[PDB]
RNA sequence: GGAGAGGUA
């Protein structure tokens, strides 16, 4: 059940819930999305095919002519990836698509065809994607984040009573289409309905309701009921429904079958009704009075006169009741009103409206949209008609039309991309129907309401907006004539498509450079979500419900990693088994709970779903069935948590540790520290400097093997093999034979990647980590990379810690660190610099690198060589020269002041069509010579693996060992054999090995075309040189070091050993950190982290000890056993007895550094398993002992708390800081000071400081600082004589910058000027 | 280009970029002394060119400036020596980015180092408010010679040891000496080497060196108090105390005049900080540094040789803490069951359930806080006993070193109930301690909480640098420019009553101010004080001896200074023992105070007397009811309650139309209800008996026959 | 020199 690899190091684990579901592909949100990006998908409802599909066709305004789309492709990468990066130039495709003009025939009908032409035009270069996923713009590997943007769709929002001071809410509603312009309606305070566009001047909605060509009667009846009274002998005996009898009061008396149902003063009881339908009545008479202030419906006419007698929407009168009468009207249609159920909203909207007919509509349309231009009968209908209805400059995504339909309560999931009439119609009936109480606002920081977005669909949106310009141009060029003799070439250009899309990828608010200097930094980086940018919200305007933590972030992301201070909350990490759904949301799986037993079976819930059902949350106490041996389980039934009956839960989580980030997954005992200090322990380990060499965590939490082989940093085997050589530049594995495919058996090589630059200045290489002749299995590793051991994450080194203060010198976070740190060196760390000299071509001629200069001794040039460039491997020091160059009439390189290290490459380039020097040559010939050797060495190792395959293959049928040796393997391949399947792979052997001389042969010559080759370069720049320093910063007083915990420090003295504090055994202790930091930041995982470190390396150095005199392997079987055992029922269950007996050897021997154990975050081990391991070793179970002091040597009452802590070298070195300055340059507009260290700036001397001096009596210093010490020109001058004259005095003058305001005030109108 | 930050008036002709400046990361060094900091050789000899290379051309080592530019550039040895000799006497400016008020930049003496990394006197910190995770700081250098002076006799670290914002010092050993001296000044209650005596704290030094006795064990030991109640003259007097012997190795560094009673006790961090405050208002200046210097040294020696570690043992769980939790649990069960029935109301099913989560928790405190500070049982050479303990934990928190009750409650008991985003508070409270592991849901929570805090944080910085730079932008023009007004206007001062207690005693609101007019004694016509004097401590002594009332001081906001204020009005300098100078900024260093601490701030039936004494009150209005009792028909009447001797002790709001028990001039008894009142409805109450007639009221347009149906008692409305 | 992105106290 373990890999022999896994054998070397099995780490002791803990823990007791059973994992059901290992982690994902942690880098699987990002390939998928670009890969979805660029493909031929058949249904074109994908990247390219889609957007080419949507653009195209392109027809003429005539159209005499049009132009359409047929197929694409993209063409070979020019260069690979790592030419890319040395150049420096984008890794791109060039994309060719086979356009199709076509002509009809003018005078012939619509519809034919005179002639057709077509051909593949070019068109851009598209970035590519690495297989990591980052992209290569200048050799510069940056990386996208993901966007959180609100979705498309629609929203019913209202503003909390936070407006007017009336304490009356107003909901207002949007609608937000993916691509065109948005829509807004609002209810006044006054109960009036406003539409509004894309944030401009108000409007009343019924103006937009005519512009549906949408008269008065039809919108009333659309909008509400109606209420019949009828003209009859006896005063309006109205027909009345006794629904609409609820919340009244009779003002009268209501009577009908000879019984009084209810009098006036009375309201109207449920009873009321009860016998008014019991007696099935529905004609009531009704008292004129009833009519004195309604409204009628529709409009009335006289049949005779044909004149309006009350036009719609009008209010009632008796008179006008008489007119009706006289007029004969039997039927009076009125709306059915009320204050509670039906207010008369668009009654009120309809009577502010001014305008009753389409066309002024759309014309007071129009104009407001555009001030001004008199509109035309024509502009304003074009206008509306093109702007809401035109699928081409307005669009809901399919997830618009979905989530649209959704909150309509709709059926189709799918639908068109444009409005419809039906559809305002509808939201603004359900707004209504929210502002009568009905259905309820809907908030936004829900994760059902907001969505990701990865690099793909903005990719193509910039590409469509991209082609419009060009389909603008292709058009205007098909409108004018003059077709007979064009080409699919000469209107089609390429620089808008490139433009595009290459000033999206180099520079955009979300490609950002990596941070590179840890494999947890690339791989956290790479899955971060942000919600800035483009179409999001801004850094600097964000309230607090944006940042609080929304209860639906529950194990889609991880509500403890953020990055504090001026963006919080925003910057929200992926949580670890998070998917994405197919539109775009955020799943989790979750275990299906049946009737009564948990299933293994899991689905993948979206945040809404979640809201419905019940779900235990994931350490429940179940026995082997999945039947809970509880009863009132914990669930979290919607937005909150509660204890349910053990039937009615529906799913279960998976894992404790799907909460978090897999960042925080990495901290051991995380479930007893505080949040905040937990936040910042994880920011600070994703900064973590990569040592010499690394040292795997005693107490991981089995989460890091995980995040090693994800990230691409370790080399790890494909197909489990043998290791046929080894060497520290590369690796060759002879393929297992299953795993071998039938045809083109080849063998397995990897090339390791040296010293090279990372994005922060450490230098990356990698190291194999197995030797010959060892077996090796698919997935395993094979290359430790930077800050790995073994296949598994180890950032910092685990050291012997105690806690007590120490003669002050931990005071506040101060930790002091004895000598055997630096003394056995295991925290240096190595640092590579780029320095880059150019020749431009000026005036008076260009300048050289000549070795030459004037005035100068010959010492500093002892270091260059003939041509003027320092040889490789020198060691310079600080303020040197490295290359050599001239003032054209002396602009050497020289080393930064303070910086030492080695030189350790050079590489030069220049302008086409010019010589080259000699070393320029030298270094040519010499890539030469190593991409010839190179390749001859791969060539013949490949040529040895097949010809192996070769022999085994006539191993059977016909095996003669002597012939095979008799003629050497040149006459091998035509040798006879029984006829069969044998023949035909003899013969693919032989095919492939001619394959592979060819393939060879022309590769080579490739290369040289590659080197030879000149170099493109910027203008004026005639060549350019860069040499690479590699130093080592091995530590200071000042460092910043910190353990996981969040309790960071300051790194303060080195005493030597002998005053350390030592045990009685007489191992001196190696830090020292201030116990008074655990009380107040409440971090106890630190301490149960020491204790437990401490147990661990208890039970190694017994391990040692046992080694270190000769005892067989009997008791070191039966001690190791004992101590995988131990357990409180925990899954591990390790066997040592099927083990080789060897195997035991090597695992005791990769143990005598201590026996590593797994934590999980939320299952870790309690206090009494600590005892007993503890107790395993002889180690004082209290984890408590006693200490002598090295000065005096007497013995610390009070036991003191030691025992082991990992912790990590963070990138803020002293030396990078540390900064000074006494007289520099000056600025240029202003004579102050330049700022900042990369120049030989000063410090800033700010307002708050003045403030400070001010309130001092300090008058004299402040106006010297801010008057000599800066600004005053002959005042600094002289103050510099003086000073080297000995003679400490000044003269104040007047600062220059107050001259530069005074022209600068005088610049405009204003004339001021100093008096007498 | 003139609008804005980036306009030039905030950019670069209100502030700007410096020559001669450095920057970097900062280290403690506790050896130094209060009055210097080290320095990296490399930053020292960049800043001091211009100098050294003036003392090289006096040596004549170079006659020339490019000669010597080489011989610094490759720093032959005579320059190093050089340097040293430079460096002398030449203060330099330390400042810390957010320098907040007028401490956040001293000046100091430099001492060269062989590093790269500031040192720093400790003691500072708490003035800089830096703490050692990677805080850097800045560094400048006075050119000329007046900016010497300045620096030196004004900007000195040991001339700026009260806060200007209150007479309080401000270099109050923080958190690890206090922990040190605490840990001294205790007592086993039998210890080696008890009950011996001793001829002076050298002997008890001497025993505990060779450890023939415990650092802290009750001894009686002779010692010699120093009184200076002579006019100027210190007495000596000795004696034969008992105390325990780390109390006597400490007094051994205490200066000549101070009570031996002020080391004499456990030694909290308020203890000492008081104990430096008086010994600087006796004992001058000089003295109170360099004993505060000792202070610090003896306090690391100690501290260090404690050994105070922490250990999981010392999260000592209560036991009953799971019962208590179980019967808590079983009584929300029956609220639970009697909502379920509906006999109970929803909101008041959560309230009841959120009291008696609330009583549980206080029960579970109170129960581990019990079972902690007094756990140590010891026999004491009899049979048993037990005493105060030793718990690292504990000894951190009562001492003051480290965290209040709150966080030691959280790490034992439960950690209280948690409040969701809205402001609501949750039902179901965390019921685990860290010492124990939470579970996913309540790590939620709690996240959600601290998320909350941070947030609020940030936001609360951002604004309170706006508020104080707006508030110094209004008053940075006035200074002191006179030294009397010549006026008589002033304001009553009087201790401030909240109808609770004295929420400030009169004596530290008038404390360093002159009077406006002489207060007289309450054997009135008794002209205690003159008129225009200071009122420092010792008058005002005799006015809390003589419980005097309210008193009429002078204020600044009516000093008849024409663009200025007068000495006078002002008071004395709060920032040393005496008057305000002539030409001081007040207002800057007002500002100032006022805006510091704004970042520490938030950003989001009857009247029961509780003592003997004299019934008084005022704005009476009132009438005797039918009962005998007094109802009061004034509003602002107030209730006082005066002491036997005259003075006011207590004083409430009386609402309108109340009902009292007593008159005026009674004596109540503590405890004595004496008012009460409906704070609900409005009455028309009136003032004499007689017959009331219903005038200019008819039924149908003035008052409406809306008879009680409940009853059947006449009402109309 | 100016913009934008990220990061530390
Ligand atoms: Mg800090
Ligand atoms: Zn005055």
């Amino acid at each position: 059940v373990y890999s022999y690899t896994e054998k070397k190091r099995i780490r002791k684990d803990f823990g007791k819930r059973p994992q059901v579901l290992d982690v994902p592909y942690l880098l699987s949100i990002q390939l998928d999305s670009f890969q979805k990006f660029i493909e031929q998908d058949p249904e074109g409802q994908y990247g390219l095919e889609a957007a080419f599909r949507s653009v195209f066709p392109i027809q003429s305004y005539s159209g005499n002519s049009e132009l359409q789309y047929v197929s694409y492709r993209l063409g070979e990468p020019v260069f690979d990836v790592q030419e890319c990066q040395i150049r420096g130039v984008t890794y791109s495709a060039p994309l060719r698509v086979k356009l199709r003009l076509v002509i009809y025939e003018r005078e012939a009908p619509e519809g034919t065809v005179k002639d057709i032409k077509e051909q593949e035009v070019y068109m851009g270069e598209i970035p590519l994607m690495t297989d990591n996923g980052t992209f290569v713009i200048n050799g510069t590997e940056r990386v996208i984040v993901s966007q959180l943007h609100r979705s498309p769709g629609v929203f019913f929002d209202s503003d909390k009573g936070k407006t007017h001071s009336s304490g009356k809410v107003l909901y207002n509603a949007r609608i937000i289409p993916y691509r065109g312009s948005w829509l807004d309606f609002e209810f006044d305070p006054k109960d009036n309905l406003f539409v509004r566009i894309d944030r401009r001047r108000k409007l009343p909605a019924t103006i937009i309701l005519r512009a549906l060509n949408y008269t008065t009667e039809q919108i009333l009846d659309l909008f509400f009921e109606k209420v019949i009274f009828e003209i009859r002998d006896n005063k309006l005996q109205m027909e009345l429904v006794p629904e609409r009898l609820r919340g009244e009061t009779a003002s009268f008396d209501i009577e009908a079958n000879g019984k009084v149902y209810v009098e006036k003063g009375r309201r109207i009881t449920a009873r009321h009704i009860r016998q008014l339908e019991k007696d099935d009545v529905k004609l009531i008479e009704v008292p004129v009075e009833y009519i004195a202030g309604k409204v009628v419906a529709k409009d009335y006419i006289d049949e005779s006169t044909g004149e309006l007698i009350c036009a719609a929407n009008m209010e009632l009168s008796l008179d006008l009741l008489a007119k009706l009468s006289q007029s004969g009207h039997k039927r009076i249609e009125t709306l059915f009103t009320n204050d509670l159920d039906h207010g008369p909203y668009i009654s009120e909207t309809l009577r502010v409206d001014p305008t009753n007919d389409r066309l002024s509509a759309l014309v007071e349309i129009y104009r407001m949209m555009r001030p001004g231009e008199p509109p035309t009968r024509e502009a304003a209908e074009s206008l509306f008609e093109n702007l809401f209805f035109s699928e081409d400059r307005y669009d809901l995504s399919a997830v618009g039309r979905m989530k649209f339909n959704r909150s309509l309560l709709r059926e189709e999931i799918e639908g068109s991309g444009i409005l419809s009439k039906d559809d305002i119609i509808d939201v603004m009936k359900k707004l209504i129907d929210i502002r009568n109480g009905k259905g309820e606002v809907d908030d936004i920081d829900h994760l059902g309401n907001r969505r990701i977005r990865s690099v793909g669909e903005m990719a193509e949106n910039q590409f469509r907006v991209g082609l419009v310009r060009v389909e603008r141009a292709v058009k205007e060029r098909l409108s004018l004539g003059d077709l007979d003799t064009l080409m699919p070439q000469d209107m089609i250009n390429a620089k808008p498509i490139s433009a595009a899309v290459k000033e999206f990828f180099g520079s955009s608010q979300l490609s950002q450079f990596m941070d590179q200097n840890n494999p947890l930094s690339e791989i956290t980086h790479k899955r971060r979500i942000s919600a800035l940018g483009p179409g999001g919200l801004t850094r600097e305007r964000a309230g607090f419900e944006v940042r609080d933590v929304h209860p639906t972030h529950y194990g889609r992301v991880c509500p403890i990693e953020t990055p504090e201070g001026p963006n919080i909350g925003l910057i929200n990490s992926l949580s670890v088994y998070a998917q994405t759904n197919e539109y775009g949301f955020l799943e989790t799986p979750y275990r299906k709970v049946t009737d009564g037993v948990v299933t293994d079976e899991i689905h993948y819930l979206s945040a809404i779903e979640e809201g419905n059902y019940v779900i235990a949350q994931a350490n429940s106490n179940l026995d082997e069935e999945g039947h809970f041996v509880e009863d009132l389980v914990t669930c979290r039934s919607k937005g909150e948590s509660s204890l349910f009956s053990r039937d009615q839960v529906d799913y279960m989580d998976v894992s404790t540790q799907q909460v978090v980030s897999v960042g925080a997954s990495l901290i051991p005992f995380l479930e007893h520290d505080d949040a905040n200090r937990a936040l910042m322990g994880a920011n600070m380990q994703r900064q973590a400097v990569p040592t010499l060499r690394a040292d795997k965590p005693l107490v991981g939490t089995g989460m890091e093997r995980a995040v090693a082989v994800d990230s691409g940093v370790t080399a790890v085997a494909k197909r489990g093999g043998v290791v046929q050589y080894v060497d520290a530049s590369r690796i060759v594995i002879k393929v297992n034979e299953d795993e071998m495919y039938p045809g083109e058996a080849g063998i397995d090589i990897y090339n390791l990647t040296k010293y090279t630059r990372s994005n922060q200045n450490t230098c990356i290489n990698q190291m194999p980590c197995v030797s010959l002749g060892e077996p090796v299995e698919r997935g395993d590793v094979l290359a430790d990379g930077p800050s790995t051991d073994l296949g598994e994450l180890a950032l910092g080194q685990n050291m012997r810690v105690a806690f007590m203060p120490w003669n002050g010198y931990n005071f506040e976070d101060s930790i002091l660190v004895s000598e055997r740190v630096v003394q056995e060196d295991r925290f240096t760390t190595i640092h590579i610099q780029e320095l880059a000299c150019v020749s431009r071509d000026t005036k008076l001629g260009p300048e050289e690198i000549t070795a030459d200069i004037p005035n100068v001794g010959e010492a500093a040039l002892s270091k260059l060589d003939e041509s003027g460039i320092v040889y490789i491997g020198a060691e310079v020091t600080g303020g040197d020269i490295l290359v050599g160059k001239v003032t054209p009439k002396d602009s050497s390189l020289r080393v930064p002041n303070g910086v030492s290290g080695t030189v350790i490459d050079v590489q030069v380039f220049t302008r086409d069509g010019v010589e080259k020097d000699k070393r320029a040559l030298e270094i040519e010939e010499m890539q030469l010579k190593q991409a010839k050797k190179d390749l001859s060495e791969e060539l013949q190792i490949l040529e040895a693996g097949l010809f192996s395959r070769i022999r085994a293959v006539l191993v059977a049928g016909g095996v003669e060992a002597e012939k095979l040796d008799k003629l050497p393997r040149d006459r091998w391949l035509e040798l006879g054999l029984t006829d069969e399947e044998k023949q035909n792979q003899l013969e693919q052997l032989a095919e492939q090995y001619d394959e592979l001389k060819h393939e060879f042969e022309k590769k080579l010559e490739a290369k040289r075309r590659k080197i030879t080759q000149g170099d493109d370069l910027a203008p004026g720049v005639l060549k350019i040189v860069k040499v690479y320093l590699a130093v080592k910063r091995r530590i200071q007083p000042g460092d910043k070091m910190a353990g996981r915990h969040g309790n960071k420090g300051v790194i303060s003295k080195i005493n030597p050993i002998e005053d350390m504090p030592y045990d009685e055994n007489g191992t001196p202790v190696d830090i020292v950190l201030n116990p008074l930091g655990v009380p107040s930041r409440m971090n106890i995982g630190q301490i149960l982290e020491t204790h437990l470190g401490m147990a661990a390396k208890g039970i190694g150095d017994k391990i040692n000890a046992m080694l270190k005199q000769q005892q067989e392997v009997a008791k070191l079987r039966e001690f190791i056993q004992r101590a995988y055992d131990l357990g409180a029922d925990v899954r591990q269950k390790v066997d040592l007895s099927t083990f080789s007996d060897e195997e035991v050897m090597r695992l005791a021997e990769n143990l005598r550094k201590g026996m590593p154990i797994a934590t999980p975050v939320f299952d870790g081990a309690k206090e009494a398993e600590i005892k007993e391991l503890l107790k395993l070793g002889d180690l004082p179970t209290s984890g408590q002992i006693r200490l002598y002091d090295g000065r005096t040597g007497e013995q610390f009452e009070r036991p003191v708390t030691v025992g082991y802590m990992y912790m990590l070298k963070l990138n803020h070195l002293v030396d990078d800081k540390m900064h000074a300055r006494s007289t520099g340059s000056y600025s240029l507009v202003t004579q102050q000071p330049l700022g900042g260290k990369a120049q030989f700036g000063g410090q800033r001397f700010g307002e708050m400081e003045v403030w400070a001096l001010e309130a001092y009596g300090a008058a004299y210093t402040l106006q010297e600082m801010l008057t000599v010490k800066s600004d005053d020109v002959n005042g600094r001058t002289k103050m510099y004589k003086n000073i080297v004259d000995g003679n400490h005095q000044m003269e104040p003058g007047m600062p220059e910058s107050f001259n530069v305001l005074l022209k600068e005030i005088r610049s405009l109108g204003i004339n001021i000027e100093l008096e007498d | 280009m003139i609008k804005g930050k980036q306009g030039r008036f905030r950019q670069n002709l209100l502030g700007k970029r410096v020559d001669y400046s450095g920057r970097s990361v900062i280290t403690v060094g506790p050896y130094l002394r209060l009055h210097q900091c080290g320095l990296p050789k490399k930053m020292a000899l960049e800043l001091f060119k211009p100098f050294i290379y003036g003392k090289l051309e006096l040596r004549g080592l170079a006659t020339t400036i490019k000669a010597a530019k080489k011989m610094v550039e490759r720093e032959e040895a005579v320059v190093w020596d050089i340097l040293d000799e430079v460096i002398r006497e030449h203060p330099v400016l330390l400042n810390r980015a957010p320098t907040l008020h007028r401490l956040g930049i001293q000046a100091f003496e430099p001492v060269l180092i062989e590093g790269k990394a500031i040192q720093l006197h400790p003691l500072v910190c708490a003035a800089y408010n830096a703490d050692f995770d990677g805080d850097q700081m800045a560094v400048h250098v006075p050119l000329t010679l007046e900016a010497q002076l300045e620096a030196r006799a004004l900007m000195m670290s040991t001339n700026n040891i009260l806060s200007p914002a209150n007479g309080e010092p401000i270099i109050v050993p923080s958190q690890d000496v206090v922990l040190g001296l605490y840990y001294m000044t205790r007592d086993c209650v039998n210890a080696k080497g008890e009950g011996m005596v001793l001829t002076g704290p050298k002997e008890a030094e001497r025993l505990y060196r060779s450890g023939l006795a415990s650092l802290h064990a009750r001894v009686k030991v002779r010692i010699t108090e120093y009184e200076k109640d002579a006019n100027g003259e210190l007495v000596a007097k000795t004696s034969l105390k008992d105390t325990t012997v780390g109390r006597a190795i400490l007094w051994m560094i205490v200066p000549k005049g101070l009570p031996y009673s002020i080391v004499n006790q456990a030694l909290g961090k308020k203890a000492i900080s008081k104990m430096l405050n008086t010994c600087y208002r006796i004992l001058g200046l000089k003295p109170t540094v360099i004993f505060a210097d000792q202070i610090m040294y003896t306090g690391f020696a100690y501290a260090a040789r404690s050994g105070a570690s922490v250990g999981i043992d010392d999260m000592v769980i209560p036991e009953k803490k799971h019962e208590i939790i179980s019967e808590a649990e079983a009584e929300v069960a029956e609220i639970q069951e009697q909502f379920q029935s509906g006999l109970v109301t929803a909101g008041e099913r959560y309230n009841k359930v959120i009291d008696i989560w609330a009583a549980a928790n206080d029960r579970v405190s109170k129960a581990m806080m019990d079972n902690l500070q007094t756990e140590t049982v010891i026999n004491r050479d009899g049979q048993e006993e037990k005493q105060v303990s030793f718990n690292s934990i504990y000894m951190m928190a009562d001492s003051g070193a480290r965290g209040s009750a709150a966080q030691i409650r959280q790490l034992a008991g439960m950690r209280g109930l948690m409040a969701k985003p809205d402001g609501s508070i949750i039902e179901t409270p965390i019921t685990a301690n860290f010492r124990e592991g939470l579970n996913v849901l309540q790590y939620f929570i709690s996240t959600h909480g601290a998320r909350k805090g941070l947030a609020d944080t940030a936001l609360k910085t951002a604004n309170s640098g706006y508020l104080t730079r707006r508030l110094v932008d209004v008053a940075q023009d006035l200074v002191v420019t006179e030294d009397d007004c010549g006026t008589h206007e002033g304001i009553m001062m009087t201790p401030v009553i909240e109808g609770g207690d004295v929420k400030e005693p009169l004596r530290d609101r008038v404390l360093g101010r002159v009077t406006a007019e002489d207060v007289l004694k309450p054997g009135t016509a008794d002209i205690l004080v003159p008129r225009n004097t200071l009122l420092h401590e010792q008058w005002c002594d005799l006015l809390e001896e003589n419980s005097v009332d309210a008193v009429k001081v002078r204020s600044v906001v009516s000093c008849d200074t024409d663009f200025g204020v007068c000495a006078h009005c002002y008071g004395r300098d709060l920032a040393r023992g005496h008057i305000i100078n002539k030409g001081e900024a007040i207002g800057v260093i007002a500002a100032q105070s006022i805006g510091e601490p704004g970042t520490q701030l938030t950003m989001r039936s009857s009247i029961q007397v509780k003592n003997k004494g004299s019934i008084k009150l005022s704005n009476v209005k009132s009438v005797v009811n039918s009962s005998g009792k007094l109802v009061i028909t004034s509003r602002n009447t107030e209730l006082k309650l005066i002491d036997e001797f005259g003075r006011t002790k207590e004083s409430y709001k009386v609402p309108y139309g109340a009902v009292l028990a007593k008159g005026d001039g009674e004596q109540v008894a503590g405890g004595e209800t004496v008012a009460n009142w409906d704070p609900h409805t409005m009455p028309v109450i009136t003032e004499v008996s007689g017959f009331v007639r219903f005038t200019d009221m008819i039924d149908g347009q003035t008052i409406t026959r809306q008879t009680d149906e409940l009853t059947g008692l006449s009402s109309l409305v």
